[PDB]
RNA sequence: UUACUUAUUCAAUGAAGCGGAGCUGGAAUUCAUUUUCCACGUUCUAGCAUUCAAGGUCCCAUUCGGGGCUGAUCCGGGUUG
RNA sequence: UUGUGACGGCCCGUGAAAAUCCACAGGAAGGAAUAGUUUUCAUGCCAGGUCGUACUGAUAACCGCAGCAGGUCUCCAAGGU
RNA sequence: AUGGGGAAGCUCCGUUUCAAAGGCCUGAUUUUAUGCAGGCCACCAUCGAAAGGGAAUCCGGUUAAGAUUCCGGAACCUGGA
């Protein structure tokens, strides 16, 4: 129960991974992959826009 | 010169100074005496057969108590009045409308001896 | 140098959280502030009849400063010197039996609205200054007409608070000189010449001239744009 | 006589709407700066059923532009909107289902829903399931978009009035017969206390203009004047014609 | 019939970006002096955007580091319709 | 019989809110060595007030003029047929 | 209730409304304090359930009549140091 959570230690309420006690392993992995992939895509799109402006 | 920078578009009531009361005369001019002293919270014992049983076997003094007295006040009053350490206080408002307190003393004290010191065997 | 990096935040429409801009233009002001500002705005927008805005024609800074310098020379007596004067005259009447003329004749500025109005009526007023800050304008709205009829030099000056500071108060709303000392009668005359040229002899023009009627800057821009695209043929 | 049912319905004692299970007022995003100069991207988190409402609602989360916050707006879900979809709201938004472009920015013949009657009212028109608004034309001078309403009426709205592209989900709901006083009961149990409906002819003359008689009959013409008063306005109010008409949409 | 806005009236927001003016390069009929508009960085993805902001100029006693300017244009204080 | 679990059916009906508690993102701030931090690990110390609490709950403790064949919400629920 | 607006008025509406609407973290912290050039924010009063939501107790014994309340034993929670 919510107040019962106050008497237990921190280990019982979380997992050692990032976003441990908040998000599941698969969702954390999906958002890591998403972050890395679309920041790389942001770099690619920025480079392509700069080079097309140079061409223009 | 320039106007004050207002990064919030809201206006709040400024924190003006709040002085402390400095009366020119006392409100009531005489502090009332203690409205609940030991002699008021501890009115009298209860000397029914059941209460005497609690005294003789349970090491428990049974008192009629001021209806406005709580367990802290009863404990303090019993300690101040009979020079005894108490272990627990239980209270109940009786069907006749008065407060009744079962005060259990520590094992270092004898309720029977304290009762026959008070005057009721 | 190799440890620091160029962040720059992009403040586009959907890019980054906006930084703390000065939003004083958009403050949700209290109602009293809002009523102050809108009272000003409405007085400006409404066509004011000549009797208003024959005020708001105050003197310029330098002539107002020299007028108030002369009047500070003619400042009234404060509580301390007044009480000292009372003690001195009491001692005088006690010892020399002088008929209450031991103390000299005061030379002071005359203040008080109805006192000064009576002074203009009896033509004792050598010069009169009228504030433009009077909360009900009708208290003094007639005063330039009275000064014109009586032929007494009048001016409209900025600050009932300034006049009050002159006559040793918070707010005088009018001041008047009736007597001048010989040492600065010339200064008063040279002041009155310009005061008169600015106010007394322009009385008919200022009584004919209608004031007010200005719009706000957005409305001015609107009529500017409309006029430009109209006369563009 | 007596105060009749339609008169009693305005005091709102037992006739107020049952709003416990509702999911909040479905309103467009506040027209702040981005909605009228560029666009803003929100994300559709969940599409939910709203009690008393045939259309699904969509909860869309936007980023606060002026502070580090998330703002959850409650939208009327358009057909084809799904969870995880990106919604774009603003003048610069693209013509896609679920976007909140202004009428001036959408072209003629566009299907829009949750359209604002005035710019900033956060959605007034075409909000029931399956309903939409057609963009008929533009008047760029004193910008006014002409639209066609779900009833067939032609309206002239400001060109800055927002609206979601597409049609409203839950369409075709009234094609199913209820089949049951039970289904009607459960429908209205969370709309409001307007069902069942007793006929006025089945009442007494104290209770209704139609009540009374030794047969159940209205007695006088059931078409009531627009200038009639409360207690008189029971029947066909300001009817231009009556009877079964063979006709079309005529719009 | 129609114009003004300031009375009155309607609506929204935590009154946040209104009106106008412009660092900037051009798509681009300029008679040698730009009317417009865009450059004033967001659209394949259920990620993340916050610590007077990093950087960049100017300065310091330089001790938990900072202080102006700029980043983040200026003017009008008509919150906006 | 009760509780629980994984499921399946129904709806133009999809079947409260808030207090409260925890967690995560972030990284402000602070921290060495005969001693710092950890009171989300274990142990140890103190206190926990006020009011109700008996009994009936019905063919006699309630309402119906009553110790009235009436009315008045609910939990437990053995064997055989 | 308040702000505000009606009503001759008893009072009516209204509950975030055209309001200048507060409490909450750590330093100041005994030349003077709980001031303040420390900092964070910006809820709409309140009442409303002894069947809704909720911090924590069980067994045995004990009375003429109370007990998950007393006693014996064995625990748990909250708030403090």
């Amino acid at each position: 129960r919510p107040r019962q959570y106050a008497t237990v230690s921190k280990t019982h309420k979380t997992v050692s991974r990032a976003y441990g006690g908040s998000r599941c392993a698969n969702c954390v992995k999906e958002r890591i992959i998403r972050a890395f992939l679309i920041e790389e895509q942001k770099i690619v799109k920025k480079v392509v826009k700069e080079q097309t402006e140079a061409a223009k | 010169k320039a106007l004050k920078v207002r990064t919030s578009a809201t206006f709040r009531l400024p924190k003006t100074l709040k002085l402390a009361r400095a009366p020119k005369y006392a409100s009531k001019a005489v502090p009332h005496y203690n409205r609940l002293d030991s002699y008021k919270v501890i009115e009298q014992p209860i000397t029914s057969e059941t209460a005497m049983k609690k005294v003789e076997d349970g090491n428990i003094l049974v008192f009629q108590v001021s209806m406005k007295a709580n367990k802290y006040q009863i404990k303090k009053a019993v300690k101040e009045l009979y020079e005894v350490d108490v272990l627990k206080v239980n209270t109940l408002v009786r069907p006749n409308g008065t407060k009744k307190a079962y005060v259990r003393l520590t094992a270092d004290y004898d309720a029977l001896d304290i009762a026959n010191r008070i005057g009721y065997i | 140098n190799p440890l620091t990096h160029s962040t720059p935040k992009n403040f586009g429409i959907g890019q980054a959280v906006q930084p703390k801009r000065n939003l004083s233009r958009y403050v949700k002001w209290p109602e009293y502030v809002r009523v102050q500002r809108q009272k000003k705005i409405l007085s400006i927008r409404l066509k004011v009849p000549p009797t208003i805005a024959q005020f708001q024609y105050t003197l310029d800074r330098n002539t107002a400063a020299e007028t108030f310098k002369l009047f500070n020379k003619y400042r009234p007596e404060t509580a301390a010197e007044k009480k000292e004067r009372l003690t001195k005259e009491a001692a005088a009447v006690a010892e020399g039996k002088s008929k209450q003329d031991a103390s000299p004749k005061p030379y002071a500025v005359k203040y008080g609205l109805n006192h000064v109005v009576a002074l203009i009526e009896n033509k004792k007023a050598k010069l009169v200054l009228i504030a433009n800050d009077v909360d009900p304008i009708e208290l003094v709205v007639f005063l330039p007409a009275l000064c014109k009829k009586m032929g007494v030099p009048y001016a409209i000056v900025k600050g009932k608070a300034r006049l009050g500071t002159l006559v040793n108060q918070k707010t005088s709303a009018v001041a008047a000189l009736t007597e001048v000392r010989a040492e600065d009668e010339a200064a008063l005359a040279k002041l009155v010449s310009t005061i008169d040229a600015n106010f007394a002899d322009k009385y008919d023009e200022v009584k004919k001239h209608w004031g007010g009627g200005i719009l706000g800057n957005k409305a001015q821009a609107k009529m500017d744009k409309r006029a430009k695209n109209s006369d563009s043929a | 006589g007596r105060v009749i049912r339609n008169q009693r319905k305005g005091a709102g004692s037992i006739f107020t709407s049952h709003t416990r299970l509702r999911q909040g007022a479905a309103k467009l995003r506040t027209l702040d700066y981005a909605e009228r100069h560029g666009y803003i991207r929100g994300i559709v988190k969940q599409i939910v059923h709203d009690s008393g409402r045939g259309a699904p609602l969509a909860k869309v989360v936007f980023r606060d532009p002026y502070k580090y916050r998330l703002r959850e707006e409650i939208f009327i879900a358009n057909e084809g909107v799904h969870t995880g979809q990106f919604i774009y709201a603003g003048k610069k938004a693209s013509l896609n289902v679920g976007n909140v472009l202004p009428l001036g920015s959408v072209p003629e013949g566009t299907i829009v829903s949750n359209v604002e009657e005035k710019p900033g009212d956060r959605g007034a028109l075409a909000r029931a399931s399956g309903n939409y608004v057609i963009i008929i034309g533009h008047n760029p001078d004193e910008n006014k978009t002409r639209v066609r309403l779900p009833s067939g009426a032609k309206k002239v709205i400001s060109s800055d009035a927002r609206g979601v592209i597409g049609v409203i989900a839950g369409g075709g709901r009234v094609d199913k017969p209820l089949l049951k006083a039970g289904r009607a009961f459960h429908k209205y149990r969370l709309k409001r206390n307007s069902w069942p409906k007793t006929r006025g002819v089945a009442m007494n003359p104290v209770d209704h203009p139609h009540g009374g008689g030794n047969h159940q009959h209205i007695g006088k013409a059931s078409t009531i004047s627009r200038g009639a008063v409360s207690g008189q306005k029971a029947g066909l109010i300001a009817a231009r014609r009556t009877g079964l008409l063979r006709g079309s949409q005529k719009t």
